[PDB]
């Protein structure tokens, strides 16, 4: 009954064997003509000065005008991004919440972390104060990252080898994404809302199809925990951030690695990554204090954006791709462009 | 009628207070159905009666009559039973009435209760209708006194006294048997289904003690043998009844004619049809007989009975005895010639012994070849610092104090924080090896790849060849440190008797105990930990002084050179500075300490201190005359203590503070120190063994044994 | 003891080895067709000053 | 504490020794040979 | 039980100990491991010893190459006064 | 073979320290021919 390991050994062949048969013209020879980016310098626009300590997570507002604070202070501060101001500030029951999801309309906010629970808060209450709608118990691993589909359906990432999709109003979970071993630290939704590829500890991303709770593709080729992942805008690829200080771009519809995006000075891990609106210029937040405007298509760095003296953890790019906004552990958030 | 009962929920449960005997004992009773499941039974026992799982289950079956066996034969049975029930947690399964061997074990429990302290979980499982006082016990949640004086007219038997817990199986009828056997058997199965804390995966071992009994007891023992998990059976020879006839039938098997004792119906009713199987499984028969063969100790035979029936791996037996905490049995059975210990089992056994704080088991394992050098890893020490199987300690509170209380729930403590706490306790100039950058590199590069999984997000984290590595040139130093930190005095003392530079270790331990006592006094502690730490500091200072004096008497030059070298293990100091920081009066005031200062006024110095202790206060002269000798002595101690501070003040670095010598002379000093401490321990053994009271006690014990042997000799009559 | 787990990978392995992993030459051109057509709007690779931008004062 | 005192041990041991001596004389009394 | 180091002398052939290795260090200290596995047919050296002699004849694992040297040693001791 | 040995010098001798046991035993050890 151990031939199942031999067939898996047999079935392990086709992914690489078809790839090497297919890998005749990688991205190196297709588009060598386009010039290197050279010297482009991005300027910080707004600096959110006034927080206390390290900021652990950030998600933008769906009007490209707002974002949710998630820092060591514990205050979920709904910060406006057009006057550097705020609307509401919500300290949590426990100040250890390692994620924040924002409703695709702009109504509610998910939160969770060390508590191993997810909580959604009603921002637009009639009395004017943000109050928690409900909690989401059911995860035995801490909530690392989470994102909504709309204001009722939310994907969550847990460290107990279970990926979940929570109903909000009912408080129940219909199905669970099982089949991932490494603890998932980040989840990157596909633009269709019906797919998401996630960054996990086992150096493997998976095309977890939403309407089934089933894995589609194998995305292996990294070296350590995939601490970050960003989706390519067109829906066909995604870039990842990991601990081995290397970026390894893969693809959905061809299932192959594209290039290597790493430097001799980059030894520390990658915390938060983001593409461009066309997926051309690639961003990456690291453990150290130096980010690179990478090119997932050409391995080209536009420049180094060092304005934070502390660890870079959270960032968010506009839906219209007009700019990028980075937040670090120095209690600030800066808008490079 | 066939089991069509009026089924209402039970409403009688509580406590009793015994009346009639010399002991006022309180017992817990619940009347349940004769079809009750064992699940709620176990729930009640573990939760309501606060009864944790015992490391042994004892099944006792005896006659329901009022038989009597020979006095001076039951005594060994009682001693063994009491020893087994007291040394380790072991539950007793019986009926609880004042008949047969149940009365005998109740008398035995009364015997021990008048000898020593301690509690024994006795579980009385009998049908509810048997006793006469089925009434007077209906009220729930009220202590209902029970009357142990039994009238002779009644054909109903009262419950035997000296019982911890009662369980009553209501049957629908009253005063009959054959309704509690199934419930007790299923409870035994349920307990077998339970899992003990040992990681081997061992259930609760169960013995089958058979006394007296009858033909039904033969069915019971056949059931015990034929069960899929075998139940080892111990038989009592002095019963005379069917148990004793089985004990007789054990010998010289494959005659049947001698068995024709006409127990019930002569040879017409001969149960050899099943006695053939009973004697087929005669290898598992654990016989017992007093005055013949060997190992007549009931408890010891009981324990090894589960050992011959274990049939598992020897490390499993070692773990079971370690839980039982019986190092003599491991010395007897688990350690014999040809043991072939599997690889990796001994290290795990030593680890679990360390986390269970068993000095005797640890020393036995080390004497079996367990080496603390190869056994110790950083991971093992970290797991030692993060366990819960033992006494309480302040270390979590100390860490929360030092690390500014920024902890998340149930944080996993690291070694760097431990070193920070240590340096906080020691003083200003102290600098541990853990805080050194080489240790930082080793921890981060090797022991910190991703061990704190939830901490990387929070951010509380900041090789070619090797000597095996994860190796502390002096593992016993850090072991003694950890033993001090977790507040385990005996294990720390045992560690201190091994290793090198032991006097420095003693001084460090005394300073640590003093500092920890201060910390306990600072934050509203239970006021006994403080004085216990103070006593530990006293003991460490006493050991340091005694070792110093014995070494000084052994030799003067080497002893003077001993307090001179730098401590490459203890933040690079010398013993004198440590004693000063520990503030040891006599140690600084000692003869060798004084003359060691001399290499760098005696009279009127104490004279000034004399008046200073009088400045606080013929009646005055009466106070002055009666408060002068002790004041003079204490002033002498103070001045001899402060001479070092005076010398350093009037001086202020190859000399002046320390002295630096080559490694070879340090090795010579190490051998000298080991010789001195070995001599000190041997002379302490001699002095303790030479006291007259010790000889008196030994003589008394041997006289008792000799009188017993003389009576044994006089029992026989060859003419 | 446990044999279903070894099956579980294969069912994921079998239905994945036959998926439409498109040719790398064709894989690029789908992704290549993005940037140069997506041109006038992006202020992050070939930008213009900050009149209609979201982040000026 | 009372039963651990040296004097009680001495007294009990002495009485036991006396009785044992008398009993051993009784044992030695029988000479079957 | 007492003090003193009673001189115990052992004459062992080279090819019978379990670890001829871990001892190659000439005139230097080499730690030894008391624990041993029974599946190894070889036998370790006796502990609680004062002085040791490693007889040798080239052969490994074969008894009967040490009685001659021990006998001649006792002969020269008899030759001593 | 008929004791076809060589004249290799003795190169394993000195003093070892006994670990594992309850006491540190020291034995002066010397490889020697017969």
């Amino acid at each position: 009954l151990d031939q199942l390991r031999q067939e898996a050994e047999q079935l392990k062949n086709q992914i690489r064997d078809a790839r090497k048969a297919c890998a005749d013209a990688t991205l190196s020879q297709i588009t060598n003509n386009i010039d290197p980016v050279g010297r482009i310098q991005m300027r910080t626009r707004r600096t959110l000065r006034g927080h206390l300590a390290k900021i652990y997570a950030m998600h933008w507002g769906t009007d490209s005008r707002l974002l949710v604070s998630a820092s060591q202070d514990g205050k979920l501060i709904i910060w406006d991004s057009y006057t550097t101001n705020k609307v509401h500030a919500i300290p949590l029951r426990s100040s250890w919440v390692m994620t924040c999801a924002y409703a695709p309309s702009g109504n509610y906010v998910a939160c969770g972390g060390l508590d191993n629970i997810c909580s959604i808060y009603n921002l637009k209450t009639r009395e004017g104060n943000v109050r928690v709608s409900r909690e989401l118990a059911g995860h035995t691993g801490y909530l690392s990252c989470c994102r909504f589909l709309d204001d009722n359906q939310i994907v969550t990432s847990s460290g107990d080898t279970t990926c979940a999709l929570w109903d909000i109003e009912t408080g129940q979970q219909t199905t669970t994404f099982t089949g991932h071993t490494g603890d998932v630290m980040s989840l990157s939704l596909a633009p269709d809302t019906r797919l998401f590829v996630s960054g996990a500890c086992d150096a493997s991303a998976k095309l977890w199809d939403v309407r089934e709770g089933m894995c589609r593709q194998t995305f292996t080729g990294h070296e350590s925990d995939i601490n970050a992942i960003c989706f390519f805008p067109n829906g066909n690829a995604f870039a990842t951030g990991s601990d081995d200080a290397t970026c390894r771009l893969f693809d959905l519809r061809a299932d192959q690695e594209l290039m290597t995006y790493s430097h001799d000075n980059i030894i520390c891990g990658i915390t938060s990554v983001s593409f461009s609106k066309s997926g051309r210029l690639l961003l990456a937040g690291y453990d150290d204090f130096n980010c690179n405007v990478w090119d997932a298509l050409k391995a080209d760095r536009a420049g180094v954006l060092a304005g934070h003296d502390n660890r870079v953890s959270c960032l968010g790019v506009t839906d219209d791709g007009m700019a990028v906004a980075t937040g670090s552990w120095d209690s600030f958030l800066k808008i490079w462009n | 009628i066939s089991k069509h009962t009026q089924l209402s929920p039970t409403d009688a449960f509580g406590t009793i207070e015994f009346q009639g005997g010399g002991h006022s004992n309180k017992a817990m009773y619940v009347r349940v159905s004769f079809d009750t499941k064992p699940d709620l039974l176990l729930h009640l026992m573990t939760k309501e009666w606060q009864l944790e799982l015992p490391k042994l289950l004892i099944s006792v079956h005896g006659g329901l009559q009022n038989f009597e066996l020979q006095p001076k034969l039951k005594q060994v049975f009682g001693k063994g039973l009491i020893k087994a029930a007291m040394t380790t947690g072991a539950w007793i399964f019986t009926g609880g009435v004042n008949t047969g061997v149940i009365r005998h074990v109740g008398d035995a429990l009364k015997d021990h209760a008048s000898k020593s302290r301690g509690k024994i979980c006795t579980i009385g499982i009998a049908p509810w209708g048997i006793v006469e006082n089925q009434e007077d016990l209906i009220g729930r949640d009220v202590v209902r006194p029970y009357q142990t004086m039994s009238n002779p007219m009644s054909k109903l038997t009262v419950l035997n006294s000296m019982h911890s817990h009662f369980i009553l199986a209501d049957n629908g009828t009253t005063g009959k048997y054959g309704a509690e056997v199934k419930l007790r058997r299923q409870l035994e199965k349920h307990i077998s289904l339970q899992k003990i804390n040992t990681r081997i995966g061992q259930g609760v071992p169960v013995v089958a003690l058979i006394v007296e009994g009858g033909p039904n007891v033969i069915s019971i023992v056949l059931e015990y043998l034929r069960d899929t998990p075998p139940v080892p059976v111990v038989v009592c020879d002095g019963s005379g009844r069917a148990s004793d006839i089985l004990a007789f039938g054990h010998k010289y098997s494959e005659v049947t004619i001698q068995k024709t004792f006409t127990y019930t119906r002569t040879q017409a009713q001969h149960l050899f049809i099943i006695l053939m199987e009973c004697m087929k499984k005669k290898e598992l028969i654990t016989v017992f007989r007093m005055g013949s063969e060997g190992h007549q100790d009931i408890d010891l035979a009981i324990l090894t009975a589960l050992l011959k029936g274990a049939n598992a791996s020897a490390p499993d037996q070692l773990s079971l005895a370690l839980a039982w905490n019986r190092v003599d049995i491991a010395r007897s059975q688990i350690f014999i010639y040809g043991q072939q210990w599997p690889v990796g089992s001994l290290e795990q056994a030593m680890l679990d012994a360390l986390v269970l704080d068993r000095v005797d088991f640890v020393k036995l394992l080390i004497e079996n070849g367990v080496s603390m050098h190869r056994f110790l890893t950083i991971s093992r020490l970290e797991e030692l610092y993060n366990t819960r199987h033992g006494p309480s300690n302040t270390l979590y509170h100390l860490v929360r104090d030092v690390k500014k209380g920024n902890l998340p729930p149930d944080y996993r403590i690291s070694l760097i924080d431990i070193g920070l706490v240590i340096e906080y306790l020691m003083g200003g100039a102290y600098r541990c090896n853990y805080t050194r950058k080489r240790f930082r590199t080793l921890y981060h590069n090797l022991f910190g790849p991703k061990r704190p999984k939830a901490l990387k997000l929070l951010g509380m984290e900041d090789d070619l060849d090797d000597p095996e590595i994860n190796h502390f040139p002096f593992p016993f130093h850090e072991l003694m440190v950890w033993a001090v930190l977790m507040k385990r005095q005996k294990m720390a003392l045992f560690f201190w008797q091994h290793g090198e530079e032991a006097m420095a270790k003693a001084l460090v331990a005394c300073k640590l105990c003093k500092a920890m006592a201060h910390e306990a006094s600072e934050n509203d502690m239970v006021d006994d930990i403080s004085q216990e730490l103070n006593h530990n500091s006293r003991d460490f200072g006493q050991l340091a002084v005694e070792l110093l004096d014995q070494s000084y008497k052994q030799d003067e030059q080497l002893a003077m050179k001993l307090l001179t070298y730098e401590l490459k293990n203890w933040s690079n100091a010398t013993c004198l500075q440590l004693a000063v920081a520990a503030k040891h009066r006599d140690f600084i005031a000692h003869t060798c300490s004084q003359m060691l200062l001399t290499d760098m006024n005696k009279y009127l110095g104490p004279y000034v201190m004399m008046i200073g202790k009088m400045m606080i206060d013929n009646l005055l002269i009466a106070v002055f005359n009666n408060t002068f000798f002790e004041v003079k002595s204490i002033s002498n101690q103070v001045w001899k203590f402060q001479r070092y501070q005076l010398i350093m003040t009037f001086h202020e670095r190859d000399y002046g503070l320390k002295l630096f010598i080559t490694d070879d002379e340090l090795k010579k000093v190490h051998d000298f120190e080991e010789q001195c401490i070995e001599e000190y321990f041997r002379e302490k053994d001699d002095r303790f063994n030479s006291s007259n009271d010790e000889r008196i006690r030994v003589t008394s014990e041997r006289v008792e044994n000799m009188s017993m042997r003389l009576e044994e000799v006089n029992e026989r009559e060859h003419s | 003891a446990s044999i279903a787990q070894a099956r579980k990978l294969v069912e994921q392995l079998k239905m994945e080895a036959n998926i439409d992993r498109i040719k790398v030459s064709k894989a690029a051109a789908d992704l290549m067709a993005y940037c140069e057509a997506h041109a006038k709007e992006d202020p992050l690779l070939t930008p213009v000053p900050a009149s209609e931008n979201p982040f000026r004062e």
